[PDB]
């Protein structure tokens, strides 16, 4: 049958507006900026933004719009030999659909802890804390082996952090039930219902941004926030000599745009043909980058206040890892009037952003995997069993990283499984196939037929030159100057855990050469005939 | 200086055939979609046939949807409109119009060929 | 076809007098795709207004356009002697592309 189309021009805007404006902006860009020194992260961030990420965002939206198929089968008319890029995207989003939702579990664990009249991270006289904990207000009053209540609540109550990935500890029942609650919300809000329609247009679209503006106003007026903004903006140029900044910023663009996932292609698949995706895509990419930049201003003003209050330097005041949004932002919540109310509203904001940017990516995965097998998964009894099986398998695989040694597995997934050199591999192969095996001229002619105009010399030369050169250069540079993944600057990962992370990255990567080999083996003839048959669009 | 010069317009019999020729110069012809727009002796403008930049998206109006064929020569920069079974109400002044951006319109027209059917 | 019915062709204005000409569409034109062409007597049409508001190359600022969806309009604040021509509105979105009728701006 006819698949679906957007029953507005605003359903696409609302779908991608909550699609790639999520925790990659308010949670991930903070610690990836903080981990790489603040100012030095913004140069490759904007290089990959205006050279790669917005062109690949437009690229996948058009590959959805032209080939009205999602993720995998969209390459059936875009050189089917590289159909595995679609498969690669699904592996990426599958791994993303595990680890991303674990964040929301932590947010939900912070949401249930926010209903107390006295916040548990606002003071340390609890059971979970060390005796070395002092209040942040008192660290300039006593005589440097001292720790903050927010970091102690994050590490020994939420995470319950163990000695390493070698010691997973016991499964946290609190966090496992929070993770189960968040998948129950997700599974009840994909297509087990119908569609969130009435409430998504105003509360969803504005209240995360309103709470981000409230957090920005709180952060910028905190004492000592100027040093935090100086950390955030002013670069260390020699830090650009390390490949970590380039790989972190490039795959943070590709993560934050959800753009090697088969999801923006899936949301472009529901676009009408003659629909101007270019202007909407650039306004929404501007929204995404501005949300990241403004939320970074907020959180780094808060970190500058924390460094002012504790006396420790800005680069050491919080976690150089995935808990920076769960350390700095709750600390700013305790600096607001009536902190309980802002705690509930802030973690409702994080939950809303994460659930939107999980409904959208799970929709992309489902859309691609049912365009891959139509009439095996119809619109009825089968795409409830399939949704439940996918959500249950993703929840069970997310139980491995929500345990007591679960931050180490989470940092492994976040560095490797869906936001690393796998993203560079898939983005390079997308831009390479469009540019040279399909043609920027042929694809630009396809673009004009429905958008109305030729893409300029920026998009054409970004798909042609800029994005393959940036992806190849950062992929090569992260391997010829390879430093291993470390969690919070002090935990050295073992060889087997780095191998497991490279296994996740390679399971994402190797869907392209495996599909190339499979389709080269299932077509009869000599090699120059098989390749020519498999690069002709169908 | 974008210049489109049309040629090959004369007198043909009813039910006959003719091949027009929009020779284009002054621009990269492979990157701009083209159209043939005819104008009636009552001086009304009717769009006849659009070809895309590489020639893969070809559109016709409902009058000429089965008897007109528009083609390009991007190597030599000539737009062609091969006609067949020309009826009486196809006598017109044929312009080739450069329309590539759909929001910019036909920003560069050519001269005319006076196709007469008698 | 998306038949564009424009204002009646013969309209006569003294020079320097503000004039409007309207253009209705049977379907809805997206208002970024409707253009206005000026064709003089014995000459080819040329682009005059694109996306129903902008001005082409060499079009004076006295020419303006407005409208949305179905009703669109071209307006001249002051008519000099070089406006004696025919003006065609044209949707250029729906793939059976249609021009409007004549609007012959003659003088007194
Ligand atoms: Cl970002
Ligand atoms: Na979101
Ligand atoms: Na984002």
């Amino acid at each position: 049958p006819q698949r679906e189309k957007w029953s507005s021009k605003i359903d696409f805007v609302l779908s991608v507006a909550g699609g790639f404006v999520g925790l990659g902006n308010v949670w991930r860009f903070p610690y990836l900026c903080y981990k790489n020194g603040g100012g030095a992260f913004l140069i490759p961030y904007f290089i990959f933004l205006f050279g790669s990420g917005l062109p690949v965002f437009f690229l996948e939206v058009i590959i959805g719009q032209y080939t009205s198929e999602g993720g995998i089968t969209c390459w059936e008319k875009i050189c089917p030999l590289f159909s595995g890029i679609g498969y690669a995207s699904i592996v990426i989003v599958s791994l993303l659909n595990v680890y991303y939702i674990v964040i929301l579990a932590w947010a939900t664990y912070y949401l249930f802890h926010s209903f107390q009249k006295d916040l548990p991270w606002a003071h340390c006289n609890h059971s979970w804390n060390t005796p070395q904990c002092m209040e942040d207000t008192l660290r300039r009053n006593e005589s440097a082996n001292f720790t903050s209540p927010v970091i102690e609540f994050w590490e020994r109550n939420v995470l319950s952090l163990s000695s390493g990935i070698d010691n997973p500890g016991s499964l946290k029942w609190d966090l496992a039930l929070c993770l189960l609650l968040v998948w129950l919300v997700c599974f009840f809000c994909i297509w087990k219902g119908v569609r969130s329609t009435g409430k998504v247009v105003y509360f969803t679209a504005t209240f995360p941004f309103a709470m981000l503006l409230v957090l920005l106003v709180r952060g910028l007026t905190l004492p000592g926030a100027g040093e935090g903004i100086k950390f955030y903006l002013y670069p260390d140029i020699s830090r650009l000599g390390d490949p970590q900044v380039w790989i972190d910023a490039g795959t943070q663009i590709f993560f934050s745009y959800a753009i090697c996932l088969g999801a923006m292609t899936s949301l472009g698949s529901y676009n009408k043909y003659k629909y101007n995706s270019y202007r909407d895509c650039m306004l929404l990419g501007c929204l995404n980058s501005g949300t990241s930049f403004v939320s970074g201003f907020a959180i780094f003003s808060i970190l500058g206040f924390m460094a002012q209050e504790q006396g420790v330097d800005i680069a050491d005041v919080a976690e150089s890892g995935p808990g920076l949004a769960f350390i700095a932002y709750p600390k700013a919540v305790t600096m607001m009037p009536l902190p309980t109310f802002w705690s509930i509203l802030f973690f409702i904001m994080l939950l809303l952003l994460g659930l939107d940017s999980q409904f959208v990516e799970v929709e992309g995965q489902i859309t691609s995997l049912v365009d891959l097998y139509p009439s095996f998964l119809r619109k009825g009894y089968r795409r409830e069993i399939f949704i439940a099986i996918l959500c249950s398998i993703s929840y069970l695989l997310g139980l491995t990283m929500v345990t007591e040694g679960g931050m180490y597995v989470f940092q492994l997934f976040d560095y490797y499984a869906a936001s690393g050199v796998c993203l560079l591999w898939v983005a390079f192969f997308e831009c390479f196939v469009i540019a040279w095996i399909y043609g920027v001229n042929r694809f630009s002619e396809d673009i004009r037929d429905m958008i109305g105009y030729r893409p300029g010399p920026w998009m054409k030369y970004s798909w042609a030159v800029i994005t393959p050169a940036l992806c190849v250069g950062c992929f090569v540079f992260s391997l010829v100057k390879y430093v291993p993944l470390t969690y919070n600057k002090v935990y050295r990962y073992p060889d087997w855990a780095i191998g497991l992370g490279w296994g996740l990255a390679l399971s994402s990567m190797l869907c392209i050469p495996l599909v190339i080999v499979i389709l080269l083996c299932r077509t009869e003839g000599p090699l120059r005939v098989r390749i020519k048959y498999l690069i002709t669009p169908r | 200086e974008v210049q489109l010069v049309e040629s090959g317009g004369g007198l043909v019999k009813p039910g006959g055939s003719l091949k027009l020729s929009c020779a284009a110069s002054g621009f990269t012809f492979s990157s701009y979609a083209m159209s043939w727009v005819r104008q009636s002796p009552e001086k009304r403008l009717e769009w006849v046939a659009e070809i895309s930049s590489g020639g893969r998206y070809i559109y016709y109006s409902d009058t000429v949807t089965g008897r007109f064929t528009i083609s390009r020569d991007n190597a030599r920069n000539i737009l062609h409109l091969e006609m067949s079974s020309l009826r009486s109400e196809d006598t017109a002044m044929y312009y080739c119009a450069r329309g590539e951006v759909r929001q910019r319109g036909f920003d560069y027209w050519g001269q005319g060929t006076t196709l007469t059917v008698s | 076809e998306n038949v564009l019915t424009q204002s009646p062709a013969i309209m006569s204005t003294s020079p320097g007098e503000k004039v409007t000409m309207t253009c209705r569409a049977s379907s809805s034109v997206g208002s970024s795709y409707l253009h206005w062409y000026q064709q003089k007597s014995g000459a080819s049409p040329k682009l005059w207004i694109y996306s129903t508001s902008n001005l082409a190359s060499g079009v004076p600022a006295r020419f303006s356009g407005s409208g949305s969806g179905t009703s669109y309009s071209l307006t001249i604040s002051s008519v000099e002697a070089e406006d004696a021509a025919t003006y065609y509105c044209q949707q250029f979105s729906g793939y059976p592309l249609t021009f409007g009728s004549g609007t012959k701006l003659e003088m007194k």
